[PDB]
């Protein structure tokens, strides 16, 4: 791995561990997924923990999780995260592709706030967010 | 200014991403 693919993993793992300390427990794990609205089962945590767990010590820590994020290698994550946004591949995120994503994520939208965040992102002045504009938005 | 709601989308579709993995195995 590159030490940017690192980083990003990295900070990929930060997203979960809510208290700093390098593991990611069943409990960080079904936190994060119910903020996304998922309701997890404690079964289902422990599935997920158990196919990731390489040492079998009950939680998560940055190397296994690295090497899950690797298997998975085997786009960087921006990329990954506008192709999320561009739905129908283009290389440009409409309004509707937007509130596409807005909604998907419990994001509350108005047409406005969605014409403004476009227009704030908008450089060229197209009515659309390309790549270069997404990434220099996420800066 | 939206740069917030722009980076709060992002930070949202990077813990589902990494949710999607974990269920992947
Ligand atoms: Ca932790
Ligand atoms: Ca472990
Ligand atoms: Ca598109
Ligand atoms: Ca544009």
């Amino acid at each position: 791995l590159t030490e940017e693919q690192i980083a990003e993993f990295k900070e990929a793992f930060s997203l979960f561990d809510k208290d700093g300390d390098g593991t990611i427990t069943t409990k960080e794990l079904g936190t994060v997924m119910r903020s996304l609205g998922q309701n997890p089962t404690e079964a289902e945590l422990q599935d997920m923990i158990i196919e990731v767990d390489a040492d079998g010590n009950g939680t998560i820590d940055f190397p296994e999780f690295l090497t899950m994020m690797a298997r998975k290698m085997k786009e960087e994550e921006i990329r990954e995260a506008f192709r999320v946004f561009d739905k129908d591949g283009n290389g440009y995120i409409s309004a509707a592709e937007l509130r596409h994503v807005m909604t998907n994520l419990g994001e509350k939208l108005t047409d406005e706030e969605v014409d403004e965040m476009i227009r704030e992102a908008d450089i060229d002045g197209d009515g659309q967010v390309n790549y270069e504009e997404f990434v220099q938005m996420m800066t | 200014s939206k740069k917030a709601v722009w980076h709060k989308l992002l930070s949202k579709q990077r813990k589902r991403a990494v949710v999607a993995c974990f269920r992947m195995a």
